This record gives C-alpha cells, structure tokens and sequence, in this order.
RNA sequence: GUCCAGCGUCGCUGGAC
C-alpha cells in the first residue's frame, strides 16, 4: 500500500494504525484475531475475481438465480450435531459495503486455542464451547476503501 | 486507599500522607536505597506536571522518620546564576554539622572535633578558585607543590575531586551515619542549568558514603547532552565538509557519544519511571491494581467517594451532553493520559464552579473550564480567542479552521479526538464542549450547524476543491469570502449562494439536476412532448404556495437559472423559528428573499382574498410554534449528533440525484410508476431523506434517550421508494408501545420536525405518488403512520383518493410541479416496457 | 477599585490585608531589580507605621530587628546580579 | 515572552546543524509542551477573573438577567420612576 | 548595591509616598516650585521635529510618556505620523 | 479606519466616499450600503454606527438630497460590483 | 420459486410469499 522509501513517515504511521485495529499485544481471544484477519485479507481481490482466497473460501449468503449443477445457498442449520460444531465456528462475516460471508481454516485454529484451557468442567466445557459456537462481525479495516459505508449499514 | 479532595490548595508543599498518589512506587524506591548502602545515583523520571516534586518531596520526609541523612532539596532554578554546585552543597553541609556540632555534651569531643572539621573546610576554600578561573595563572604552580605530609592525600596537585571525599568522610564521623543522600529536582524550567549538576554529578560526587537521587525526564537530557557535543567540533570543519554522507556520518558519531555517557552516569537498573493515571486506574473493563477516589463538594465524608474515571464521566456526559457508550469513554480515556498538573486543573474548577452555582447550563461550567485549560493548544491552533463574541458566528467559521488544519473533510466534523497531532488533540475536546453550550435548548440553533457548520466542510471538498500549495489557500480565502462563513447574514441568504456553487461544476449529459436541486426552465420550449410546460408561481393556491414559494432561488449569471433547492427550505425553518413574538415576521421569512436578493456568480467561475392567501397557512405555524417552544427546552444535542445527521443526509442526498438521472423518460409526466421519475418524485425525495436521518440517528445518539429502539436489523436509505422508511417508524412505534413511553418526549427533534407545517406539502405531491397494487400497501401505511405522530390529519381522505386513482383546488399539495420541465433535458426518449 | 475595598476596611475581622501603591513595570526605571522596587515601598509602609507608635519602648525594640533584616539583605543583594563568581 | 525565553535556552551549534526538517519537528514540540505547562503554574485557571460587560449582565431578550441596572434620564426624577437601561 | 541604601531613604521633604528614588515625583514637584516663583497656572514645553532623525525622536516619545505628566505642563510635539509610526 | 474624521466641513458630496470607503474596507460589495456592524474587526464595527447616523441627518426632511444619496452613493457600491468581476 | 427494495461498478445484500 507504501512502501518504505517512498516515505518514512506515512510506512510507520501505517503499522501504528495496523496494530490498533489488529489488537496485537492487547489480545483477549485467539478466535477474535482470526476473525479480524479475515476481514484484511479480502481487501485485495485477486484480478480473477473469484471467491477463493489464501486460507478461506468465500460462500455466497443470497441464493442466485440460474445454477446450471444442483448448488443453492449454504443453509448452515443443513448438518448435524458434530459437523454443526466445526462449522459454527468456521463461519464468519465481515461489514462490508454488502456483507459477505468467510470460512478460513484460522478459525479452526482459533477454535482449538479457546477450547484448550485447564479446570475442565461439565459447566465450563459447555459454556466455553457454546461461546466457541457463535456469529461474531468484523468491520472492514479503516484504510479500507470502504470503511465508511459500512459504519452506516450497521452490523 | 487514596482519597484526593479538591477543596485544597494541593501545591507539593499542601500534601498529606493520604494525598500521595505513587505511595506503591514511594515504598519500593525507599526499600532500595537502603539495600545498595549496606551491602550509585538513582533516577525518576516522567512527563511534565506528572507529580515530580511532589514524589521527591515524600521521599526526603520518609527517610528522615543503617542511618541515612538527607540534605534538603535543591534545585538548579532558584540559584544564582554563575554559583557553583559545589558550593551549594557545602554550605548546606556546613548547616547540618553545625547544628549537631552543638549538641555534644563532652566539652573534650566538641572541642576538638571543631577545628578538626574546620581545617578541611578552610582547604577546601583555598581551591575554590580552581573552578571559577578563567586562564592558568602560573603563579599558582608553586602554592600547587606543597605537598603536606598530613590528611593522606594520595595524589598530588590540587585534586579537588578528593578534597570533597575526605570532607564528607569527616561530616559521617560527625554525625554517625553510613550514607548522605542527595536530592535534586527537575531543570524542566532552566534546561541549561541542567549541564552544570551532570557534570559535577561525575566528577565529585564518586564516593561511597554518597548517595544521588536525580528527577526530571531523559527526553530532556538527551536533547541537551547531544547538544553538548557539537561543541567539541571545530567551527572550520563543520563550515567545511557539508556532503551528505560525511553528515550522516559524523550525525551518528554524536548520538552514539550521547548513548555512552548517559548510560555511564544513570544505570539503567536503577531508573524508576512515574506512571500517570491511565496507567494507574486501568481501563473501564480490567479493573487495576489500585483504586483512586475523589471528594466533590465540601463536606463529602469519605465513605461516599466516587471513582476519578467516573468523575471524569460525569463531566463528560453531562458536559457534552454524549450518551454514555463507547464515544464518552474515547474522550475520558483521552484526558486521563493528560498530565497530572493539567488533569486536576480541570476538576478544581468545574466542580468548584458547579458548587456555587448550585449553592443552570452544565455546558457553560465545562467550556469555562476547559477554556482555560487547554488555552495554550488555541493560540497554536490559530482558533478564535475572544471572550465577549462566542456564538453562531464564530462556531461556524471556527469548525472550518479545525477541519482545515486536520487534512480531512470527510470525517473532520465530527470532532473526533482521533488526531496525532497534542496541538490538535486539545482543541477537539474544546470544540466539542463550545457546540453542545451554544446549540443547547434550541431548534434554530441547531438547524444552523447542520445546514452551515457541518455543510460548509464537505461542499468545499467536493465542488471547489477539484481545481501548488498557494493556490490551495488562495482557494479557500475565495471560497471563505463568497459564502460569508463569518458575518452571516441568515441561514436562508446562505442557501441561496450556496446554490450558485454546487450549480458551478458540471453535470453529464447536461442534465438540470444537482445534489439537493433541482434547475426549472425559465423560457418556453416550442413542440413540447407531452403536457409538459413552464413553471408558474401562479398556480398553488395557500399553503402549498407558501412552502414552494420558499424554496427558489436566482442567480445573476449571463441569463439567469431559476433553481429550486431543499437546501433554501431547511433555512426557511431555522429562520422562522427564531423569534416567538409577533406574526408578521412569519410573513417576512416568506418572502425575505424570493424577489429582494440578486447573488452574482462567484468570482472563480470558469465559465379571492389577498389576507386569506396565507392566513390559515399562517396561522398553522403559530400553533405549531408553541409546540416547538414547550418541547425544544427538552432536547440535548451533540458535536456527535449533528454530524453524524449530516453524513446521512449527505450520501443519501448523493444517491437521489444520481439514479432518478436516467429516468426522465416522456411518460414523466403524471408518472407513477417505480422506474418513472419526474421532478416531484426527486424533491418528495430529497426532503424525506432530510426526516429520515433525523430520525435513524436520534434513536442512535441522543441524551434524552436512554437505549436505543431501532433494534437488531440493517439501516438502509429510501433513494428510489418508501418501502423501509415506514418500516423504521412502524417499529419504533411498537417499542414505545410495549414500554409505557411517550413518542414526543424521546424523540423530541423527530416530533417537531415532523409536525412542520412546511414539509407537509412536499411529502405527498402530485407526482411523486406511485400507483401500484404494492405500492399502494405501503403507500396507504405511509400516510397512516404519519396521522397518528402528527396528531392532526395531513390530507382528506376524499382528497387522497383524487391523487392515488387518476377540476378540484388544492391547499396542503403541490399541484403543478410536475407538469414542470427541467431546463436542459429533451424529452424524445420514452418509457421501456418491462 | 478593589485597593480601597482593603485598604479603608472598617477593622471588622482580625485578618486583614495591607495593599502596597500599584507597581508599573513600564514606568520602572530599567536595570532595576523589581525586588528591590518592592522592598523600597514596602519601607514606607513600615517605617511610617513605626513613626506612628505610642508606646516608646515597643517602638525601639522593632526598630532594632527592623533595621536588622534590611541589612542582612543588601548583603546578598551583590547576588542577585553579578557576571562571575568570586 | 515565555516561548521566546525557552528557544534562547538551546544550543546556537546544535540549532544550525540539526535542522533536518524531522529532528525540528519535535522542537517545536518540546518548546510548546515546556511552555504550556509553565503558564498553568504560574496562573492557576481557578484564579483568573474576567470582567463583564453589561450585556452578559442583562439585556438579552426573553431572559432575566442575575442583575437589573436602571438608568434615570431627565435631570432629578425619583429613583423609581427611571427606565430600564435596555 | 552602594545606592541600595539611598533608596531605602526617609525624607522630611513632602513625606514622599511612594518609596526609592522614583525621578518622576522628584522632578513633578520641581515644576510646581517654579510655578510659584514664576506665578503661572502651567508651563509649556514645546519640541521641535525630529525629521532629519530617527534617534532624537525616541528620547522625546519616552520623556513624555514617564516624566512630564502633571497638570502643570502641556507638551506641543510637532512632525508628521509617518517618521514616528515607522 | 481612515474615515472623514473632520469635527466640521460636512456634506452630501462629503458622505459619498465615506460609504464607498467603508465598504471596500469591509470587502462585501454585496450589501455594503447596509451599514450593518456584522464584520470581525472591532475597529469597523465601531464606524457603521457613526456612518448610519450621518445618513439619517443629512437626508431627513427633503427630497433632493434623498434621491441624491440613494442614485450616487447607494448605487455605485453595486454597479461597480458587475465589472469588478471581469 | 417469484415480486418489491439497496450497495458497489453484471455481481452483490435485505424483506415478503
Ligand atoms: N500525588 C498527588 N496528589 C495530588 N495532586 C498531585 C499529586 N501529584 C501531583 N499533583 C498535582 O500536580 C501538580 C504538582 O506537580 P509537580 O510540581 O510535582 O510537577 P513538576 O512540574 O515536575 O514540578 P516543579 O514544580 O518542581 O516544576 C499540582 O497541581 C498538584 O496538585
């Protein structure tokens, strides 16, 4: 996006904004950052133009009209209870001028993160897990071409 | 426990026990001076104003309750100019002997070790003049050669370095302490008096029975040590070799010299930092280490003492007039990182303040307050400064200046604290403070700044700033002239010249309409496709007349452009809400610039009853007016709310003018079907846009409010049709319903926006209506609504159906807007089927 | 307006405050210290105000230490503006 | 005066050869954030007092001020027969 | 400092107010001394033009402005703004 | 604000260039012959005053130096407002 | 499955049945 030489002032202000948004060194989650790097990965398409990314796939939320092989919308309820599971937490969304849907195998790293803690309990497997299994929205970065749309439309 | 009143005078010499902040830090610095003495120069640092005198000052009065005495601080402020250190600490060591030279019983032991102490004082006197020389005088060579066989002294000549070691050696012996302890304090004031205690602190003061405490910050002292350096260059060769890559070079030999010789005086493991509040109180969510409270009011007992962070909320919320969420806590979080001395500046005067005027404008306390302040961060800023001219003319143009200095226009105005800049940091949170006292209260007001204040950023980004740094302010001192940001005459005059702007730049295709306007033919057109024909002002009857006679313009150009603008309405609101008294003055904003006011290009331009016409028209704005001034004391407005508004208003505005463009086929006329487009479908539009913003934010960023009733869902923008709008208002209506709440009083700005008798007409015209069986559906639910936050019933429902199913007056309707044509626009193109 | 508020009180409270003649830097003679301005009005107040006792041995026991701390000063007064160090 | 005092507090070599354009920017910096604290202790902000006109007394239509001036015109009428100052 | 001491100087001739030398009270009191002897009401003091200087025209503007202004003088300058504005 | 600020030697012809000198000041040749204090600058909010206040008795009772007033200097202000332009 | 709507410049998203 600049590159170094061409200016030293405006290369490191980019890494002050970077880590803010990023929330490196203040981290809470492990599943929370693989949700944010997501959302800066598709801020630049391939000049393809296709869904499919470094790590992720993106799925379409809105069925379209004429599919010529029997394909139709995600219909995430469609699984069962342990497929359910996995794929909960590898769904995710990011804001974007028109939300758009993301499955990257980071959340299935940051899904293994979370689970794995000391003191299992009944309780506290169950809370933990239901609070794994959960949709969770990332705003677009702030030197996105389009950070601003998506503040109006809201989550 | 700290408990910090702010009825006290709290100077560093006015603090108790209970009083001191860094009582962790205090304990643990104390602990380790005691460690290194029985089995060597300390140092604390920090900001200024960040407690560093007072922090020295606990640590003196705590060692004097291994033995160590301690001097009295001194400073290198408050001493003569030229007067060595050296001196200094004699003479203060000669006070302390004294004193305890005194206090001996045995007359053998006093005296002899008088003369004893008095015979290293008198030596060190005849060397003194070693140090304030100015040439070696050789005369002194001899009297530097009588070695005396007594006091050890190892080395010969003057070596005044050791004169000092057997002088403290014997002032130990005297007072029966292992150590003597040092303190210094900040050169912040006198940066040079700095040099002069650095380099007595290396050459002296080496002893093992001294120990140094040092306070100020290294961003200082490096800055001042790197500038010692250069001196040791010769002038010749620094005029000399000027090439870049000796430069870097010898730009690298000094910051590496200044490295070595401040981490040869100060050892890194011994520095001890001084943490401001931030750091202390924690964050809102993790709860810190250590709790602070604060006292308010005279009399406050100290069970009941409230969190500083809370404090400083409660002087933000209500001072701004913010909801409490995440915005309040950014500005909160923001003033804690400001320094201490500046910090509990604010408190000790808004609450002070807030206590006698209690003994009320809770506004005009926290402007008063941060005013004062933050004053050095205006002058800076180039701000306005003056204390008797606060008021609409000086916000307006002082929201310019701030936007012009930040390098952004789009989310410039929203006074964000969000800068890099400290200079600009502190001239935020002013202005945010200024906007919510004076738009307080009021609805004239608070139309002005949404119509100037905040609109007057984003056209110049948008219309004028497309055409050389020079000339990039020789632009803005045009564009500052012409629309009379300062000396405002009224916000419907600025309308008008804000129409000759954005109808300066071109539109493609030619085509007569622009953001927020739309451009009427002034002359007839021979062979007219359709019904279509020239606008008259002889048409509408009463109140439709009146709230389309309001909204025109004319401009002095080489034929003049009749135009027609949302924008001229807005200011026909705000200008006739303003004064309460009489009614002829309703008449006035009328017609006090249809056919008075001639505006001339700018100057960068490239290229029946009379009386009963208006009297019910007039007499519906005096009824509607006691509802505004019963109401409008109840509302709370924001730096946030009125931009926030405007951004809204702005791109939905944006979008209207840019997809009805292609639909101005030859079916326009009397259209009411979804792909047509005429001009009273575009202008149902534009002041709908206008009532729809309003009413998504305030349930979003209001003070009166207490939640927000939207609820989980997408906010969109009605461009093409009404079909959500009614969706909006249909579910908020459920949730006052289902919680006992009146719909005026939490959505004050909502009821006396949509209740304006002048919008009226511009809601329902004649060719804005779609017919369709879906359309009508929402349609019909459309004006149901409306009837019943209203109160009073918009149109008849045998009028109503005249309209929706294919003569008959009309005196709340625009009738013959859309039978006008837009200049510039040929019709030959006609309606797709589809 | 606020000099004569204090200097003509009525004696009500045992606080009170003595208002020296309003000082102008501008008319000041230059390479005047402003202490030794202050100090010099200050006499006047004082000296006049010992002029103005009754009681005759109150009067020259002040006087004594009075006259004490005025010399004390002008003996540092050397180090209040000085180009070197002796 | 105050930021004029703080520049002739530096080095005149280190201020001829560090001019980079990037080591001047925290020099402004530095000089704004000594001066600014510097007034704040001299001048506390509780202790600055600002003299009103009358207009902030009373004047404003449709508010009563704190305070009401009256002003008697033609030569010895009574002092409650006088009108208003506005 | 040797004319410390003659400031800080009690004087039986009109019991000056205002302490230390202060020329301006010493030299006020010289024209009303002359008034006397003269028996005038006022004395005028009338300067000439500086415009063939730019130094005599500085030592006139300060006297005026530090010394002579009791009501027994009245001063009648005489040049053009220009010189002395620039 | 170099206005007529002779006390006497007053006129119609007089008041032409004080308006005409006024507004150019003002730089607002829109409605610069509204005389309205509504400028940043206290030094001409000050002069309009004095300027709506010559007009009022200079054109009070008679015709002629109304038409006069109005056909010369009220509408050069404007008419040379349409050149300044080009 | 179909109609309505909205963002980007066909793709994309919301709602209803
Ligand atoms: N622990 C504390 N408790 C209360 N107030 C404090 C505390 N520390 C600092 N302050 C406030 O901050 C200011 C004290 O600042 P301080 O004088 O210690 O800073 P400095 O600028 O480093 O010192 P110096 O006056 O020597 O330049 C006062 O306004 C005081 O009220």
């Amino acid at each position: 996006l600049a590159r170094a030489e061409n200016d030293r002032e405006k290369f490191e202000q980019l890494i002050s904004e970077y880590v803010a948004y990023m929330s490196v060194g203040r981290i809470e989650s492990a599943s929370h950052w693989a949700n944010r790097c997501c959302a800066v990965v598709a801020n630049s398409p391939n000049d393809e133009k296709i869904g499919v990314f470094l790590g992720m796939v993106q799925l379409n939320r809105k069925s379209r009209q004429h599919m010529p092989g029997g394909y139709k919308k995600f219909n995430i309820d469609t699984e069962n209870g342990l497929a359910k599971a996995a794929m909960a937490s590898s769904l995710s969304t990011v804001a974007s001028n028109n939300l758009m849907d993301f499955c990257s195998v980071f959340n299935l790293i940051g899904a293994i993160a979370d689970i794995s803690a000391c003191r299992c309990e009944r309780s506290a497997i169950t809370n933990a897990f239901n609070k794994v299994i959960a949709q969770t929205t990332c705003i677009v970065p702030p030197w996105s071409e389009a950070a601003v749309r998506a503040e109006m439309k809201g989550s | 426990k700290i408990i910090i009143n702010l009825f006290a005078p709290n100077l560093p010499g006015s603090t108790k026990e209970d009083d001191l902040i860094q009582k962790s830090l205090r304990d643990q610095l104390v602990e380790s001076i005691r460690n290194s003495i029985a089995y060597n120069v300390f140092f604390v640092d920090g900001t200024r104003g960040a407690g560093k005198t007072t922090f020295i000052n606990s640590v003196v009065k705590s060692l004097n309750s291994v033995n160590i005495k301690c001097l009295p601080t001194i400073d290198p402020t408050k001493l003569p100019r030229h007067e060595p250190i050296l001196v200094t600490v004699t003479a203060r060591l000669n006070k302390m002997v004294s004193d305890k030279l005194k206090g001996y019983w045995a007359s053998n032991d006093y005296r002899k070790q008088k003369e004893q102490w008095q015979n290293h004082l008198a030596q060190l006197q005849r060397g003194l003049h070693l140090l304030t020389d100015k040439e070696y005088k050789p005369e002194y060579f001899s009297d530097a050669l009588k070695l005396d066989a007594q006091l050890d002294y190892s080395i010969g000549g003057q070596d005044l370095s050791e004169i000092f070691e057997e002088l403290v050696k014997r002032a130990c012996e005297i007072l029966d302490c292992k150590a003597i302890l040092i303190t210094f304090d900040d050169i912040d004031t006198q940066f040079d008096a700095g040099w002069d205690v650095l380099e007595s602190i290396r050459k002296f003061f080496n002893s093992r029975k001294l120990v140094v405490v040092a306070t100020g910050d290294l961003r200082l002292y490096s800055q001042l040590i790197r500038g010692k350096q250069y001196e040791n260059y010769s002038k010749t060769l620094l005029e000399q070799e000027k090439e870049s890559v000796r430069l870097a070079e010898r730009g690298y030999m000094v910051e590496h010299l200044e490295q070595q010789y401040l981490l040869k005086l100060f050892p890194v493991q011994k520095r001890i930092q001084l943490k401001t509040m931030l750091q202390l109180v924690g964050e809102k969510g993790k709860a810190g280490k250590e709790e602070i409270k604060v006292k308010t009011e005279p009399g406050m007992q100290d069970i009941d003492a409230i969190d500083v962070r809370q404090a400083i909320g409660d002087a933000v919320r209500e001072g701004l007039n913010l909801r409490e969420g995440s915005d309040a806590d950014m500005y909160v979080n923001e003033l804690l990182k400001q320094p201490v001395r500046l910090l509990m500046q604010v408190l000790q005067d808004f609450y002070t303040k807030k206590y006698h005027a209690t003994s009320l404008s809770v506004p005009n306390l926290l402007r008063n307050a941060l005013y004062g302040s933050m004053l050095s961060s205006i002058y800076r800023a180039g701000l306005n400064y003056e204390q008797h001219r606060f008021g609409m003319d000086s916000l307006c143009k002082d929201i310019f200046t701030y936007v012009k200095q930040d390098r952004d226009f789009n989310t410039g105005f929203y006074l964000r604290p969000q800068s890099e800049s400290e200079a600009l940091r502190n001239c935020s949170i002013y202005l945010a403070s200024q906007v919510s006292e004076n738009c307080q209260g009021s609805l004239s007001k608070f139309l002005q700044m949404l119509l100037v204040g905040c609109g007057s950023v984003s056209i110049f980004n948008q219309f004028v700033t497309e055409l050389d740094r020079e000339k990039f302010e020789q632009l803005i001192s045009e564009y500052v002239a012409y629309m009379s940001v300062g000396r405002i005459e009224s916000a419907s005059h600025w309308a008008n010249r804000c129409c000759a702007v954005v109808a300066n730049s071109p539109n493609d295709e030619k085509i007569g309409v622009f953001l927020g306007m739309v451009q009427l033919n002034r002359k007839s057109r021979q062979h007219m496709p359709g019904g279509y024909k020239k606008f008259n002002i002889d048409t509408e009857n009463g109140l439709a007349k009146a709230a389309m006679a309001s909204s025109l313009s004319t401009v002095a150009s080489n034929n003049l452009m009749d135009f027609c603008s949302v924008f001229n309405l807005i200011g026909a609101i705000a200008d006739i809400s303003a004064c309460r008294c009489e009614r002829s003055a309703i008449t006035n904003a009328f017609n006090k610039v249809i056919a008075q006011t001639t505006c001339i290009v700018p100057p960068w331009s490239e290229a029946q009853d009379d009386a009963t016409e208006f009297s019910d028209a007039i007499t519906k704005v005096e009824q509607w007016l006691k509802n505004v001034n019963e109401i409008e004391i109840g509302i709370r407005p924001s730096a946030l709310l009125i931009g926030k508004v405007w951004s809204r208003f702005y791109f939905n505005l944006n979008n209207v003018a840019d997809q009805h463009k292609t639909r101005l086929y030859r079916n326009a006329e009397h259209g009411r079907m979804a792909s047509q487009s005429n001009a009273a479908k575009i202008m149902r539009f534009n002041v709908l846009a206008f009532l729809h913003a309003v009413l998504v934010e305030e349930s979003l960023y209001h003070s009166v409010s207490d939640r927000e009733y939207i609820g989980e869902g997408l906010r969109l923008n009605p461009v093409t049709s009404v079909d959500e709008f009614e969706k909006k208002i249909k579910i908020i209506g459920e949730k006052l319903k289902a919680d006992n709440k009146t719909w005026k009083n939490t959505h004050p700005l909502f009821f006396l926006l949509i209740s304006c008798p002048i919008l009226h007409p511009f809601i329902f015209p004649v060719g804005g209506i779609n017919c369709s069986v879906k359309a009508l559906n929402k349609e019909t639910s459309f004006n149901k609504l409306i009837d019943e936050i209203v109160g009073d019933k918009l149109l008849s429902d045998e009028e109503w159906d005249y309209l929706t199913k294919n003569q008959q007056i009309f005196q709340n309707t625009i009738t013959s807007l859309n039978s006008s044509t837009i200049v510039g626009a040929s019709y030959d193109k006609d309606t797709p089927a589809r | 307006s606020v000099v004569k508020s204090l200097n003509s009180d009525q004696d009500d409270v045992k606080v009170n405050i003595k208002c020296l003649p309003t000082i102008d830097p501008t008319k000041l003679p230059r390479h005047e210290p402003i202490l030794v301005t202050v100090t010099a009005r200050l006499n006047k107040m004082v000296s006049d105000k010992l002029k103005g006792y009754w009681a005759s041995n109150d009067y020259r026991k002040q006087k004594e230490q009075w006259q004490n701390h005025l010399a004390q000063l002008q003996r540092g007064l050397h180090l209040l503006t000085d180009k070197e160090y002796k």
